[PDB]
């Protein structure tokens, strides 16, 4: 019953008819599937590890220049000569600068001089890279009927952690009352390593473009070196100066921490401290209900009396958790739970914690039901004893209809195709808009790849506007269409 | 279950630097975030800090937030407590305790159980 | 910090009987917070979780344990007073601020 | 300088916030209020620049609009 | 950041060499050649707008650098 | 000469004393007596709340961090009147002399 | 302008609209700093802590 608490809750209902439903298990996002005659479990994606990253590029983010050393040539004798410039760790220009009787020159003009000093990195940013192999995820399962507690069971917990490396496809966890869940995840495709680079500046790690890491201009070794010392790039480090055009001089340019983390802006960071772990990014897995029993069936109803030892609290999802306690015999039974109208004619809500039962005699189980919009109320018990708890959902129906849509709107924003796996089951629909969808976004980030939100919400803009103005109604409702999308993106993108 | 063994009783002379051990197994050690308990013989429970062995951070009480310092090994599966200047009121019996932290490792909330398993108390009268 | 948690010193109760113990604290950790633990310290040893949640309790702990909380105010229920209760019950919560504020201890003793 | 190459339309966007997303949302607008204001004699050129070159008012606006997010960022 | 103001167009230009002034001379255009080659979609999409958006050819064009200017720089 | 410093900016800032403080859903923002201290940055947010979370109700819980900011390095803008500024020129009568 | 061993002439105004921490300049202590928000980032992902 971990979804409880999270806002970023979907609940994912019904199976196909193999018993299989897709799911995305998103990096804080909580995913409840609901099934009939299954028991409703609770996944959540709670770690993304990358082992063994392999270093890509180093960068020089702070440098100091030292032995600097000047020659100079009387006017039209040509270049000077350097020592030092034949060593590749030494930053060299030429310029030229006035000579004359006074400087000790027998002509008057320009002559060559050449500055050079040695440059060294005092802090750099190692940009490493991992292969999908080497990227284990950790999904944790939790069975959602029971009590949601850690300290129940001293070996483990209620709920199951299995890593889903691209090693093994198929990943099953033994729920210890549910029999077992079968997860058929898909890690290779979740996020696009090997075109991502693990950026690690100082004690912060990013996850960066690798051809925006690779299009930094600074400074920069190769990755597989040893000496460290033969940048490349060193120029954007460092300033040279002839501001007279008398004498010239050469500058590090400071340290470039800062610059860098404003640079860093739009990219999600990640932890490196131990392990590379990755807490964004999504998963595609496949459930596998067919083997998942419900814990407490071949129970016998409960016929004494429910004390509510929790106050019914409204979730955030429009469900409501309350804590129950059971006194009266025949310990191992299962509770009698149900949602009615004011006139108790009708069962109006559903239950998310599917066949609740007492395990323990002094066990205050806790139930999550969805009661209908309006009064309702909540009845625990046989009639000898049954609680009639009055409830009021505030919202609206039309309202979660809204709701729903500007969420999958927003799914399809977050996500990209995948948002059409999220809750399919198969089918010809789901299959379709999400082949017409990869088309349309492998258009549309060639369109728009690299372009900031407000450009996004200008170009919007004008393209309806141009809608707005055509003169032909299917160029004109094509183009409209296309400008809403692109300003809802707009507005709901840098996420 | 899990147990957690602190260390002897030591008797040290005020303004003496203290550091008792607390190891603690059956359990991932860097899983959990071991607590530390004071508790003067004849007195209350009094909570000094926490340090978190998955990352290192610490938290120590505004009362011990000078001369109390605690520090973790990963390997040697051993969480450390020291007092820099000792006093006749630091006469007391030091409690280790374990609170599990967040699938992430951090540890802005704490589990309801933050206190399910103690160690058996190091004495130490200053 | 400080001892927000004020606890009668000294409970006694005849053996067999019901005996509540009740933990005061400010509204940052005990009147806002559902962290209220109650921990029995018997002689020489270390304190015992009895009740992590304000009412929920450990497998190990009896029944007979039940606690509550009320406005600011944790209560620690005994329901028929044993022998073996004749030890110090020490409330605690988690503070707004982060911290841990343990309660002075309410020493039981039965006759 | 690096810093003038962010990483914001890289197109990695999860669910998960970004680095400096809530700061650098409306960073770059409100350094073009703040140089429209310093600098209005600018301002006033690029709206006469605008209207000349835009026969209609949509082509007048987004030329004028344009002029003015170029001349800060073009710096 | 502060590196986003440069300083570069406030007057008090004298005939001695200025901070960064032939690196900085040509990087903001360096930097637009690099995003340009990086994201050719973008400008295919802006030189239809262009031409699209405004009668006259030398709109077209005015239209079509302004948007490939703030593009990139928009950050 | 005598310049006088109008604005010291800071360069190179660092955060040292980090403290939180949580408030359960509906009640409003939290306090820190941190948040009214100067040397002090502060930042309010919400953050999920739940049973699991210690707080009774389900909804976003304010919360508010707070750090110590201090400066390592700073940039002195100075100023100086301009009664204050002394040029130095040179004459020298293009006679032909040598030294 | 001077920073840490270099200094230049710049526009009051510019450096008056820079986006840094400042103090007033007459501050020994340095307990003050204005604009602290623009040398900080607060972060807080899911919605879980910051
Ligand atoms: C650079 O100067 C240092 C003295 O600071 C000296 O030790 C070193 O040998 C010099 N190296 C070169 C290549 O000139
Ligand atoms: C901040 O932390 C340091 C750590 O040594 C401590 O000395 C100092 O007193 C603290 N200041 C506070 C909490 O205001």
């Amino acid at each position: 019953m971990r979804c409880i608490g999270i806002s970023n809750r979907d609940f994912v209902e019904g199976v196909s008819g193999g018993s299989w439903v897709d799911i995305v298990l998103e990096h804080g996002s909580c995913v409840t599937t609901m099934a009939k005659n299954k028991p409703t479990l609770d996944f959540e994606l709670i770690k993304t590890e990358a082992k063994h990253p392999a270093t890509l590029r180093k960068y020089c983010i702070e440098a100091k220049l030292t032995n600097t050393t000047t020659a100079s040539r009387c006017p039209t004798q040509g270049e000077p000569s350097l020592n030092e410039e034949q060593d590749k760790r030494f930053v060299c220009k030429h310029s030229m600068v006035d000579r004359g009787w006074g400087n000790g020159c027998g002509l008057f003009g320009k002559g060559g001089i050449v500055t050079c000093a040695m440059f060294t990195c005092k802090k750099n940013m190692e940009g490493k890279i991992v292969q999908p192999e080497n990227l284990e995820y950790t999904i944790v399962i939790t069975p959602h009927s029971g009590e949601e507690n850690a300290v129940g069971q001293d070996t483990g917990k209620h709920g199951k952690e299995i890593k889903v490396t691209p090693q093994s496809s198929i990943t099953e966890a033994e729920l210890t009352g549910y029999g077992t869940v079968t997860m058929e995840c898909s890690p290779r495709t979740g996020l696009d390593f090997n075109e991502m680079v693990l950026l690690q500046m100082e004690n912060k790690a990013w996850l960066v473009h690798r051809q925006w890491f690779l299009d930094l201009p600074l400074p920069w070794l190769p990755g597989a070196d040893t000496q460290g010392s033969n940048w490349i790039q060193k120029e954007t480090l460092v300033t040279f100066k002839n501001p007279h055009a008398k004498k010239q001089d050469v500058v590090v340019l400071g340290s470039q921490e800062g610059a860098m983390h404003t640079a860093l802006t739009g990219a999600t960071e990640i932890q490196m401290s131990s392990g590379n772990l990755l807490f964004t990014g999504h998963l595609k897995c496949r459930l596998r209900m067919d083997k998942l029993q419900l814990k407490g069936m071949s129970y016998s109803m409960c016929t004494g009396k429910f004390k509510v030892v929790k106050e019914i609290a409204e979730t955030q999802h429009g469900t409501i958790v309350i804590r129950v306690q059971y006194e009266g015999d025949g310990s191992p039974c299962k509770i009698p739970f149900e949602i009615m109208d004011l006139e108790k004619r009708h069962v109006l809500g559903r239950l998310i914690t599917v066949n609740p039962i007492v395990t323990e005699k002094d066990s205050p189980v806790n139930i999550e039901a969805e009661p209908p919009f309006g009064d309702s109320y909540i009845i625990i018990g046989v009639e000898p004893g049954q609680l009639k708890l009055s409830w009021f959902k505030k919202g609206s129906s039309i309202g979660q209809m809204f709701e729903t849509t500007m969420r999958g709107a927003k799914r399809m924003a977050i996500l990209g195709d995948t948002a059409w796996d999220f809750g399919s089951l198969g089918g010809v629909f789901t299959s379709i808009g999400k082949a017409l969808h990869q088309v349309f976004g492998a258009i549309y980030g060639a369109a728009f790849s690299g372009v900031s939100w407000t450009m996004k919400i200008l170009i919007g803009v004008v393209i309806t506007w141009i809608g707005m103005n055509s003169r032909s109604t299917s160029l004109s409702v094509s183009l409209v269409l296309v400008g809403v999308v692109t300003l809802y993106l707009g507005v709901m993108v840098q996420a | 279950e899990v147990q957690l063994v602190e260390s002897g009783a030591e008797v040290k002379k005020p303004g003496a630097s203290v550091k008792v051990s607390c190891k603690a197994s059956g359990y991932t050690f860097t899983s959990y975030a071991m607590h530390w308990v004071r508790q003067a013989p004849g007195q209350r429970l009094e909570w000094m800090g926490w340090i978190n062995a998955g990352n290192g951070n610490t938290k120590y009480s505004q009362k011990f937030q000078d001369r109390v310092t605690i520090t973790r090994d990963t390997s040697a599966s051993t969480a450390y407590m020291e007092l820099s200047s000792l006093r006749s009121e630091d006469t007391a019996i030091y409690y280790c305790a374990r609170d599990k932290v967040d699938d992430y490792g951090d540890y802005w909330f704490p589990t309801l159980w933050y206190f399910d398993y103690w160690g058996q108390g190091t004495l130490v009268t200053v | 910090s400080q001892s927000a948690l004020t606890q009668p010193a000294s409970v006694s109760g005849s053996p067999g009987q019901s005996i509540t113990i009740s933990c005061t604290g400010t509204s940052s950790d005990v009147g806002g917070f559902n962290y209220v633990s109650w921990f029995q310290q018997h002689p020489g040893k270390a304190p015992k979780l009895m009740l992590y949640d304000v009412t929920s309790r450990p497998s190990g702990v009896s029944s007979r344990f039940s606690g509550s909380k009320s406005g600011n105010t944790a209560s620690l229920t005994i329901s028929g007073l044993q022998a073996e209760d004749e030890a110090d019950y020490y409330c605690s919560s988690h503070t707004s601020r982060g911290t841990w504020v343990f309660g002075g201890g309410t020493k039981l003793t039965v006759l | 300088s690096v810093a003038l190459v962010p990483h914001v339309g890289m197109g990695l966007e999860t669910r998960t916030e970004t680095w400096m997303s809530s700061e650098g949302a409306w960073k770059h607008a409100q350094r073009i209020e703040t140089w429209v204001l310093r600098h209005p004699g600018f301002t006033i050129m690029a709206a006469i620049l605008a209207y000349t070159i835009g026969t209609t008012y949509f082509q007048r606006v987004l030329i004028f609009i344009l002029l003015t997010a170029v001349a800060p960022s073009m710096t």
